[PDB]
């Protein structure tokens, strides 16, 4: 995907509620570092809704691209007010983002 | 003499034409999602659906949604529509697909279509609006002025036949989009989740630390931490007391916002318009998921 690109897309759609660096705030939403490879619902920290915390999926390029389309419907009773991104080229340039930029 | 707008459906058009309309709308809604830094055109055609109808003069019978006024250069330029422009040319490609529709019903119906789309409550609608022409165009300075206080915006609503909770309701749209400097001359969002009808504006102005700042056009607005604002007539939803009564529901219940909403939004689009008896109930459009499309 392309980052720089990525980057745009969640300074727009992401960052309000988002942080992603180490040492983030948490803020209506939960901070993001350290996000690929570990399980649902641990951002130390934040309040999580019951269905986020135990969705007991590990999130990665396949689980981000799906959530990112719908996140209510791959998590039902999420408090994450977001419609969806509807296109896959969006997503997969926002996803190499993230995958940078919570990792360094 | 008094001025009377007789709604008369076109002909020959039902239920699933207007709901093919609202799908073309929705459909443009959902692909377009670059628009304003990825907020999308849901707002925009929202504000656009309000302005149409909000030049109404209940004393006269003046404006209203019937006649698809903005079409004409007076209204189009009106410095209180400067932004609107991007919803005209979104239903540009919409109208040409459906040249029989008139352009009342399509401002209109664009943002039922928006509000339902970005998952805020049914909002039922009726068509028949006719074309006027353009001697019919009402002048500039029927919208209302944002730095204001809670008695101009009490009696400017009572002039759309609003009262005080039809007023707050309504005013609870300002959960979607934002201000734009260079089109209002004031600059922010009301909240977070731009695009998606929910309670947000009320909750908001209720729990947010609001503070009074020039912003970059010296206009005064209310400013959170946060990056939010509020402009000086949602404010005053809190100064006032009866008002704040009302945010107070609407904040503590979504489903009430939901329903009051839905009422004086379709009273909204629908005010200085006659419909006959014989003239069909409301319609009520399935959302682009409830046909699985
Ligand atoms: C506020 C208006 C938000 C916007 C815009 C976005 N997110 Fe969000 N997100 C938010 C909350 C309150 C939560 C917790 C939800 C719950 O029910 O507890 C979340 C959750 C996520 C997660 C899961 C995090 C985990 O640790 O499991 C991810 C990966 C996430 N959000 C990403 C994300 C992206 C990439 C956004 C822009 C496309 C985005 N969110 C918007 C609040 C808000
Ligand atoms: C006192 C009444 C009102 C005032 C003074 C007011 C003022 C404004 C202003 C100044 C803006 C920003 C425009 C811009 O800069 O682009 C705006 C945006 C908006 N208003 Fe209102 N408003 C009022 C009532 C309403 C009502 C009744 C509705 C709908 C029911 C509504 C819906 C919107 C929407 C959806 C936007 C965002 C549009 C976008 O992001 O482009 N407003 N309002």
């Amino acid at each position: 995907g392309d980052v720089e690109k990525g980057k745009k897309i969640f300074v727009q759609r992401c960052a309000q509620c988002h942080t992603v660096e180490k040492g983030g705030k948490n803020k209506t939403g939960p901070n993001l570092n350290g996000l690929f490879g570990r399980k649902t619902g641990q951002a130390p920290g934040f309040t999580y809704t019951d269905a986020n915390k135990n969705k007991g999926i590990t999130w990665k390029e396949e689980t981000l691209m799906e959530y990112l389309e719908n996140p209510k419907k791959y998590i039902p009773g999420t408090k994450m007010i977001f419609a969806g991104i509807k296109k896959k080229t969006e997503r997969e340039d926002l996803i190499a983002y993230l995958k940078k930029a919570t990792n360094e | 003499k008094t001025l009377v707008h007789v709604a008369s459906v076109e002909k020959g058009r039902s239920y699933e034409d207007f709901q093919k309309v609202y799908n073309a709308i929705a459909l443009k809604l959902r692909e377009d999602d670059e628009y304003d830094n990825y907020i999308g055109y849901g707002p925009v055609l929202v504000r656009l659906a309000w302005h149409t109808s909000g030049t109404w003069d209940k004393h006269d019978n003046t404006g209203g949604s019937y006649g698809g006024t903005y079409r004409f250069k007076k209204e189009f330029n009106d410095p209180s529509n400067a932004g609107l422009q991007n919803g005209f040319k979104f239903l540009e490609p919409i109208h040409k697909e459906f040249p029989w529709i008139s352009s009342g019903d399509l401002f209109s119906l664009g943002g039922v279509t928006a509000v339902q789309e970005m998952q805020g409550p049914k909002i039922p609608w009726r068509a028949g609006r006719v074309d006027t022409p353009e001697d019919t165009t009402p002048d500039n300075g029927r919208l209302p002025d944002a730095d204001k206080d809670a008695d101009y915006v009490r009696t400017f609503f009572q002039r759309l036949n609003m009262n005080d909770r039809e007023v707050v309701a309504l005013m609870g749209a300002h959960a979607l989009g934002k201000t734009h400097l260079k089109n209002s001359g004031y600059e922010g969002p009301w909240g977070a989740a731009n695009n998606v009808f929910t309670n947000e504006f009320y909750l908001n102005l209720l729990n947010e630390d609001w503070k009074l700042e020039k912003n970059d056009a010296n206009n005064e607005q209310w400013d959170s931490k946060s990056g939010y604002m509020m402009l000086p007539t949602d404010y005053s939803l809190i100064q006032d007391p009866k008002y704040l009564s009302i945010v107070k529901e609407y904040a503590n219940d979504q489903d009430k916002f939901f329903k009051d909403f839905s009422k004086a939004f379709e009273k909204l689009l629908e005010n200085g318009i006659t419909f006959p008896k014989d003239a069909p109930s409301p319609f009520i459009f399935k959302t682009l998921e409830e046909q699985g499309l």
